[PDB]
């Protein structure tokens, strides 16, 4: 295989945020309005290629219900720009990684469902200000528009890459 | 050392059964659903028992229970494995079925779990660790210890049996230094050992407390419990332990074990003694088939094992052993002797005799709690019935046992002879049931889990099974379980095709979240089958949904032959069946719909355009249904009326300069601008990443700088936060090809952030000055105030 670094990341967040959504337009290069569920599928892989070179993606996506979801060496914590609740509730995320994961592992916000611009709740400088007092990289994304999608995994690749 | 006798005389054709638990055999076909799992995983856990039992003959010196083999044998099961854990949290799922009240008393006792703060108690699953409602370990008072226990099992049971509500994280501090002060107090009691029982007490109470510290990252189970604990029982002349659940070591009372353990001890004797009569062996339900015990030996390998097969054991006198067992194995029979004697019993002589002048109130004795977790619950007729032991099922029967009766699942005698799925059995039952008044009820009875008799049978069993159960007119086959799983919808996602057709052709009402499992699969045939049994589920707008989504052209025809509105809004966006049509599947079934006089001017709940759809599809098929769409309409500058910025903006934001050129050519009009105020370059800053576009749509209109960041470039800096070092060069690169076209335009240079930031303060903060900061200062850019 030889490939350069087969990165494992985790979506995880409140059940509706679109961390599917979000997989699959990253995965397929694809939106659907429903949810497949993948068949429980579980995970999704991309390999891309940063800084001349080729980098596999192990991406998990979080389901409502032998532990493999410690590995990742990034977690992408995503929130609904149109639920308040669901940025509410980021706090208890950012610290359920504190407690069962390396304090090395690297955090990457994401604010999905930014196209939906006319029923947006959650302010784009309140979450930077958040984001930025934790010293944690933010980037709002639309899995419909596919906006910031890419800009969202490449980031969190290159920010492991650094530190890896 | 250890007598071993047991391991070279158990049959080596079937000595599958130390290491696969007896509550899968019935079920997973033996060891098949083991090799499934993880397959030579077994062989792997057989070499590990066998190349750990052929390391503690050849070093002999008395060998005691050391730390360094305990590892050792860890080694042998496969961030590294065989070390000791130190602050990871390592938790785990419990039920009630594997709990005791006076197994609750002394986890709770346990003083080195409270000290060591070992979060216990009810709550929900998480994706890392498990999350409390209560934790009964923080403040905790040893007089209300009791009470608590009774208190926590009403809790753990009546959420569910075999269900879950109570989590376990180990211990995350002194790991090396509590499994040391255990392995020591082991050779401590082996020592004061006096009686041939007081040993097996000693035992299983010490691998419990090694089991409930659960210092291993994994594996705690194997190692410990189907491993250790085996070495331990043939050292003292006892035969491997061939368990039904061995993972009641967490909170099973340490007095209850060591019944456990003697089942599991005279498991393993009656598979010996059985093996030499040559008689057919049946042990908890499961006959083993020549195919699956041919396949076997040729795919058995585990030679480690293979070499202690090949030894003399001549030395030593077998029936010196047999008289020893024999000790410890006779006092199983005393108690509850009817539920045993449904396990192990055949010949109707010796089970008449047994149920001879036996009280109505003995006859039909559910076990209760603490007794090993196989009985608990159970009825001798839930046992006769699980087992397939019809000997005893007759003489139960012939004694008007009480069938309506129900164990702590919910589940009755019908469940099991459904979901056991032996037909013979299942007769013997309904004769009797329906000569009951409330035969009707009884049959209608709904489990813990909400599954009645007939759910069991749907996604367990035969159409014949399933025939002989509608046959008795019930007319319960419509509802739906806790999960709101129909009796056909367990029945499609299990495969059971006969079965499915048979509830099908019966035209059991059709159900919303069967049609969701038919996406999943993609299974665009069973639709094909549904809608041409039915025939009248073609109003159904979610499986008008599914034919449009991934179905043909053929199976949309049908919807459309039914005659539904072209235009009918059927997703929760108001996404139309034209719209649906673009996402994915064949272009034949867009072209169609366009020719059937599909409204191509409509947009969903976020104003979306039929064109815009077309980038929600993967970037191969989008040149297409483009070219296909615009051949209609050619209304292309059609945009979401929410933001204001047609496919175009859709086309650069995907990084698609393929279908991004196209529609430039097609003629796409770039006046338009976002309600924020960002232009198309505004998007094509930084995404599109290719000059070649950025030169040909500056050609066309003037940009503008709105929202307080001027055009594209003074943007492109502000959404660039990270500036990786290694594409550093090439992010000060990129705004080279950028700004030297930039310079023609004369950008005003303005204050460039809300917070009065402008393009040199953030360049100069971005360091990617070596470029960018003279090249600006040179043109003339204003340095920052
Ligand atoms: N408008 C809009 N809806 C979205 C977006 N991403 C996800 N959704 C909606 O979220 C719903 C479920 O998304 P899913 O990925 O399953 O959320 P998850 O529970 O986080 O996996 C879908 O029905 C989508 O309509 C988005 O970018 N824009
Ligand atoms: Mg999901």
């Amino acid at each position: 295989p030889e490939y350069d670094y087969l990165f494992k990341l985790l979506l995880i967040g409140d059940s509706g945020v679109g961390k599917s959504c979000l997989l699959l337009r990253f995965a397929d290069d694809t939106y659907t309005e429903s949810y497949i569920s993948t068949i429980g599928v579980d995970f999704k892989i991309r390999t891309i290629e940063l800084d001349g070179k080729t980098i596999k993606l192990q991406i998990w996506d979080t389901a409502g219900q032998s532990s493999y979801y410690r590995g990742a060496h990034g977690i992408i914590v995503v929130y609904d720009v149109t639920d308040q609740e669901s940025y509410a509730n980021v706090k208890q995320w950012l610290q359920e990684i504190d407690r069962y994961a390396s304090e090395n592992v690297n955090k990457l916000l994401v604010g999905n469902k930014s196209d939906l611009t006319t029923k947006k709740v959650v302010d784009n400088t309140t979450a930077k200000e958040f984001a930025d007092s934790l010293g944690i990289p933010f980037l709002e994304t639309s899995a419909k528009n596919a906006t910031n999608v890419e800009q969202a995994f490449m980031t969190m690749a290159a920010e492991i890459k650094k530190r890896m | 050392l250890p007598g071993l006798y047991f391991l070279q005389a158990y049959p080596s054709e079937e000595i599958w059964r130390l290491f696969v638990d007896g509550r899968f055999w019935s079920k997973e076909n033996g060891w098949r659903g083991y090799e499934s799992r993880e397959p030579g995983s077994l062989n792997a856990a057989l070499e590990s028992l066998c190349s750990i039992a052929l390391q503690v003959e050849k070093s002999g010196e008395e060998f005691e229970l050391s730390v360094d083999l305990i590892k050792r044998i860890h080694k042998k099961s496969g961030k590294n494995p065989g070390e000791l854990r130190t602050d990871e949290p390592v938790s785990f799922c419990i039920p009630a079925g594997r709990a005791s009240i006076k197994g609750i008393e002394e986890f709770l006792s346990l003083v080195f779990l409270t000290e060591g703060g070992a979060e216990f108690g009810p709550g929900k699953a998480g994706p890392f660790g498990p999350r409390f409602d209560k934790n009964y370990f923080k403040n905790l008072n040893p007089e209300q210890i009791p009470d608590l226990a009774k208190q926590i099992y009403f809790d753990m049971s009546k959420y569910g049996h075999s269900n879950t509500n109570h989590f376990y994280l180990a211990v995350m501090k002194n790991v090396d230094v509590y499994l040391e002060k255990i392995t020591q107090s082991y050779n401590k009691e082996i020592k004061t050992a006096e009686t041939l029982d007081e040993k097996l007490k000693i035992i299983v109470k010490h691998i419990r407390m090694y089991e409930v510290l659960h210092p291993f990252r994994d594996a705690n189970g194997r190692t410990f419990v189907n491993n250790l604990l085996n070495i331990l029982l043939m050292q003292q002349g006892l035969p491997p332990a061939t368990f039904y659940e061995p993972n009641v070591f967490d909170l099973y009372s340490a007095e209850e074990l060591v019944v456990v353990v003697k089942e599991a001890i005279f498991n393993t004797v009656e598979i010996i003694e059985q093996s030499k009569r040559k008689t057919p062996i049946t042990l908890y339900g499961y006959h083993s088939s020549l195919e699956e015990q041919t396949k076997f030996r040729d795919m058995l390998d585990s030679p480690s094992y293979e070499k202690i097969k090949h030894m003399d054991f001549s030395d030593l006198n077998p029936e010196k052993l047999h008289l020893k067992t024999q000790k410890c194995l006779s006092s199983l029979n005393e108690q509850y002797p009817l539920h045993r004697g449904a396990i192990y019993l055949s010949d109707p002589g010796e089970i008449k005799l047994l149920l001879s002048n036996r009280n109505e109130s003995q006859i039909n004795q559910q076990i209760e709690q603490g007794a090993p977790p196989i009985y608990v619950g159970k009825t001798p007729a839930h046992l006769a019935v699980i087992s397939g032991n019809m000997a005893m099922l007759d003489e139960l029967i012939a004694k008007k046992a009480d069938l309506s009766l129900q164990d702590y699942d919910g589940k009755t005698a019908l469940h099991y002879a459904a979901e056991c799925g032996n037909m013979q059995i299942m007769g013997k039952i309904l004769k009797v049931v329906l000569s009951q008044e409330d035969a009707i009820k009884v049959l209608n009875i709904k489990d813990n889990h909400g599954k009645t008799a007939f759910h069991y049978a749907a996604e367990f069993g035969t159409p014949e099974l399933i025939s002989a159960l509608t046959t008795t007119e019930v007319i319960q086959i419509n509802e739906p379980d806790n999960s709101g799983s129909s009796a056909i919808t367990l029945a499609y996602k299990n495969h059971k095709l006969k079965i499915f057709d048979e509830l099908l052709n019966s035209g059991a009402d059709i159900s919303d979240e069967l049609l969701d499992a038919i996406w999943a699969r993609k299974d665009k045939e069973t639709l094909g089958k549904i809608i041409a049994k039915n025939e009248k589920i073609l109003l159904n707008k979610e499986a008008f949904r599914i034919a449009i989504s991934l179905g043909s052209v053929s199976l949309v025809k049908k919807f459309l032959r039914a005659g539904v509105d072209i235009d009918i809004p059927l997703t929760k966006d108001k996404a139309t069946p034209l719209m649906l049509s673009i996402n994915s599947g064949n272009p034949k079934l867009v072209s169609y719909l366009l020719k059937k006089g599909a409204n191509t001017r409509l947009t969903d709940t976020s104003g979306n355009s039929v064109l815009h759809y077309v980038f929600y599809s993967k970037a191969e098929n989008r040149e297409a249904l483009a070219n296909i769409i615009t051949e209609k309409d050619k209304k292309l500058i059609n945009q979401p009326n929410a933001n204001g910025n047609p496919p175009l903006y859709n086309a650069v934001v995907v990084n698609d300069l393929k279908m991004a050129t196209i529609l430039l050519e097609m003629g796409a009009r770039v006046d338009f601008e976002d309600r924020l105020g960002n232009n198309i370059l505004h998007s094509a800053m930084r995404r599109c990443d290719l000059p070649i576009i950025l030169d040909i749509v500056k050609k066309d209109s003037t940009l503008l700088h709105k929202r307080n960041s001027e055009r594209r470039n003074p943007f492109h800096q502000a959404l660039h936060e990270m500036h990786t070092f290694p594409s550093s060069k090439e992010t000060e690169e990129i705004h080279f090809m950028n700004l030297s076209d930039l310079l023609l335009k004369e950008g005003v240079d303005l204050n460039k952030k809300d917070i009065k930031g402008k393009t040199i303060l953030d360049i100069a903060l971005s360091k990617q000055y070596f470029h960018l900061c003279v090249k600006l200062m040179k043109a003339g850019a204003h340095t920052n105030i």
